RNA sequence: CUGACGAGUAGGCAGGCGUGGAGGUCAGUGACGAAGCCUAGACCGUAAGGUCGGGUCGAACGGCCUCUAGUGCAGAUCUUGG
RNA sequence: UAUAUGCCGCCCGUCUUGAAACACGGACCAAGGAGUCUAACGUCUAUGCGAGUGUUUGGGUGUAAAACCCAUACGCGUAAUGAAAGUGAACGUAGGUUGGGGCCUCGCAAGAGGUGCACAAUCGACCGAUCCUGAUGUCUUCGGAUGGAUUUGAGUAAGAGCA
RNA sequence: UGGCGAGAGACCGAUAGCGAACAAGUACAGUGAUGGAAAGAUGAAAAGAACUUUGAAAAGAGAGUGAAAAAGUACGUGAAAU
């Protein structure tokens, strides 16, 4: 959420169910025993919060002397840069995947 | 309660562990021990022939 | 990090990685620094020579706020003009209107020269500066104001 | 019962694979794997062998030893690639054009280069830009300017800076710097 | 071009309103910075335990 | 006095938070962790402020 | 796919087996009987060890991804008990 | 798996040049049992930022010993060198030569030419100290310009550090 | 790190944790200053065994209570030495 109006104590009670704002969201909840992806159910204030928290290349920051990171890679798909246009023209081609055995 | 004073068995076979080790020779050997007075006309030559082939040449 | 270390893979050998003729032992040594001019002349000689004797005068009771000092080469200098107006003073190259810059107000009591300052002018304001630097700070134009 | 010269089974020295964990960067290295194998172009074996390196082995360029490299005659229009990051230089007050393609990029360098007109690139793009590595330039930036090689090979009459915490007066210059204590080193 | 996330009533009956992707979910996915970052963290809650 | 609490930096921290919100997109690494949403709509899941 | 090679104490490094506990997951197993114990019964792994069947028993405990340590025994005229 | 048979096989641990030893510990079994934690660091890795870095002494917040956000300094780094007063880094595309991965041009190719980052050797330039040279002026004996030298530093030479 | 009243744990789990989970600064030793233990867990509930028989009695054997006395107050599972 973005603005608590009784939400914690509503949702405080049913297992499993956490609730976090936008300025918080802890990494502790996030991602539990360091395993990436947690089902999170956004509310339309925290979502556009989250673009005022972290920012973006309109908004600046919201956080002293903090920029999202930057990539070191292009695209996560590699062999989608692997087949595309431009590499295929300079490559050797191919010889068998597993190979002859010659004597 | 005496010893053994010394030896230079295996001593020669250490060594040739690690292959016993050219002194790498190179191209300009430091100028270090030779004559200072040649050693400053040197350096002003060089200086000279810096001047002759870095102005002339344009 | 106790699952990681070696004292840990030592479980099954006798003497755990200290050896068995010369016996993991106390202080075989001495303790600290003890045999400087002794059994460890050889490490004070080489790795630490010096370490033995005076060199200097005493001066009682040091303050070393006395001797804040910091320095500020010419190569930065536009640093202290802020990025947003340091191109607008970049331009302009000229007087009457020289960026002042104030160098003791981030803390820097000398200004040295290392290297080409550009050619706009500048009024450097400091405590102490450097006689290679005041020449090329007034070869770009600008001078140099003696403050306190 | 052979005769051997030198080691059994010799474990090379150098690496295969980065001992980093960075996915992105394993999948550059996936790639240039995949461009050093069959291109056969020798640009692509420096970079792959310069991503294995590690953050010791890539020391930072300055974009000013980029300004360097383009002052260089015949090079003004080459691409220049730097395996490693790329940090801003505020000494240099003009700064040529062309591209810079790196791993990583200060936000004091990305600034400059975008400022001058230039393209910040990642060595993705210069993979389907130049494949077999057409019209490049690789940099380095100094390695034996670190603290630590500072201090390497301290011993006497070599003149290479003993380990210490505290320095000023007071603090090994006795016995064994000067004459008239003793020695000099 | 964010992909436009769309919003939910209480009821399902997804709303005809949409909302671009803040920039967040561009962000580098790295499970090895949130592993060693998690475990560090993770350690920050602990009391002490001691003998007497 | 063993060492209890552990720093970390600020920013590597804001790195990992990050990179956590970016994992919550699209459920390959949601379906990893169980977290039954294989019958839902698209994802992120945002719903209405009344909430 | 091809080729070479394989003694090793002190010692160094790597890949791993096991234990007490922590975060996550398998919407794991279980009083139609968990853990434990016995078992010249069986299977797997070079090995650390893992697994199953049978008996005994009486309520809790595991696989995996990581974290942490008061973590592994034939010997110390080792300690306590028998 | 037990036994029979053929051949082989001396009790382990420990010091030790060497022990099955007429060397020492060990009657047996169960349980407990021995390189741990901290302060400051070195080298090497990984991560974040990178001419900077370091949220956590403290403050605001809080689903409250967690998480979150933050000012001002401060620590290390960006400048050395001298015992000290003190001074404090571009003659020159910040150099010259040699060797250099890679790139560019020509060539089918072999190679040739140009450019040559890192790094290695070496000659220079500059900064501090030391020893000399010491001019114009001169609170008329203060002041240092210029030029140096087989001297010297843990220096510069378009920054690599911090956590 | 004392007293009282509180909240907690990536701690120990009865040879561990305080010397002390129990009538623990207790039993006990020493003239004294002082030293100082060991020892928890039947079952849900005593329903902790009426009654017959052998024996002088302890006990046994039947019988019986109990899911089960391969739980009988020398009591949970109950290993190895032997």
């Amino acid at each position: 959420y973005a603005e608590d109006n009784g939400i914690v104590k509503a949702l405080r009670n049913v297992p499993g169910v956490e609730t976090a704002n936008v300025a918080s969201l802890n990494l502790l909840q996030l991602a539990p025993g360091a395993h990436l992806g947690r089902f999170v159910i956004w509310t339309e204030a925290a979502f556009t919060k989250l673009d005022q928290v972290w920012g973006s290349e309109t908004v600046a920051s919201s956080k002293v002397g903090y920029t999202l990171p930057s990539h070191i890679i292009s695209t996560s798909d590699v062999t989608r840069i692997i087949n595309s246009s431009e590499i295929q023209s300079a490559i050797r081609p191919a010889g068998q995947a597993t190979q002859k055995r010659t004597h | 309660a005496k010893s053994k004073n010394h030896t230079a068995h295996n001593q020669t076979r250490k060594a040739h562990r690690n292959g016993i080790k050219k002194p790498k020779t190179y191209k300009y050997p430091s100028l270090k021990g030779v004559d200072p007075k040649f050693r400053r006309n040197h350096k002003h030559a060089l200086h000279g022939t810096a001047k002759a082939l870095a102005a002339a040449k344009k | 990090p106790s699952r990681f270390t070696k004292t840990r893979k030592h479980r099954g050998h006798v003497s755990a990685g200290k050896g068995r003729i010369g016996k993991h032992r106390k202080h075989p040594g001495g303790r600290g620094m003890a045999g400087g001019q002794h059994h460890h002349r050889i490490n004070m000689d080489k790795y630490h020579p010096g370490y033995f004797g005076k060199v200097g005068m005493r001066y009682f009771h040091k303050q070393q706020a006395h001797f804040w000092k910091p320095v500020l080469n010419l190569d930065k200098l536009w640093t202290l003009i802020p990025e947003d107006k340091r191109d607008q003073y970049l331009k302009s190259a000229s007087k009457e209107t020289a960026p002042v810059i104030d160098t003791l107000a981030a803390g820097y009591g000398k200004i040295l020269g290392k290297g080409r300052i550009p050619n706009v002018p500048v009024i450097v304001k400091a405590r102490f500066v450097s006689k290679l630097a005041e020449e090329k700070i007034r070869a770009a134009g600008g001078v140099v104001e003696l403050i306190a | 019962g052979i005769d051997h010269t030198s080691k059994q089974h010799k474990r090379s020295g150098h690496r295969t694979a980065p001992k980093s964990d960075n996915v992105y960067l394993k999948l550059l290295v996936k790639l240039y794997t995949f461009l050093a194998r069959r291109t056969d172009a020798p640009f692509n074996k420096v970079v792959l062998k310069a991503l294995f390196l590690s953050k010791i082995n890539r020391p930072p360029v300055s974009v000013s030893r980029i300004a360097r490299a383009l002052k260089q005659e015949g090079a003004a229009n080459k691409t220049v690639v730097v395996v490693g990051t790329v940090t801003d230089d505020a000494r240099i007050f003009e700064f040529p054009k062309t591209t810079v393609a790196a791993l990583r990029f200060t936000a004091g360098a990305r600034a400059k280069i975008v400022k001058a007109g230039g393209e910040c690139i990642t060595l993705d793009q210069l993979a389907v830009r130049a494949p077999k590595g057409q019209n490049t330039l690789i940099l380095r930036g100094p390695r034996n300017s670190r603290e630590a090689v500072r201090h390497f090979g301290m011993g006497p009459h070599k003149g290479k800076a003993p380990r210490i915490l505290s320095t000023g007066r007071k603090f090994e210059r006795a016995r064994g710097r000067r004459r008239s204590k003793g020695f000099k080193v | 071009s964010r992909p436009q996330v769309t919003v939910h009533s209480l009821t399902g009956e997804a709303t005809a309103n949409a909302l671009p992707l803040p920039a967040v979910f561009s962000a580098p996915i790295r499970p090895d910075i949130v592993h060693t970052v998690f475990t560090s963290v993770n350690k920050n809650k602990r009391q002490a335990y001691a003998v007497s | 006095w063993r060492k209890w609490n552990v720093k970390v930096n600020h920013n590597e921290k804001r790195y990992a938070t990050a990179s956590a919100i970016a994992a919550t997109a699209v459920a390959s690494l949601v379906l990893a962790r169980g977290h039954r949403v294989e019958k839902i709509p698209e994802i992120p899941l945002v719903v209405s402020t009344d909430l």
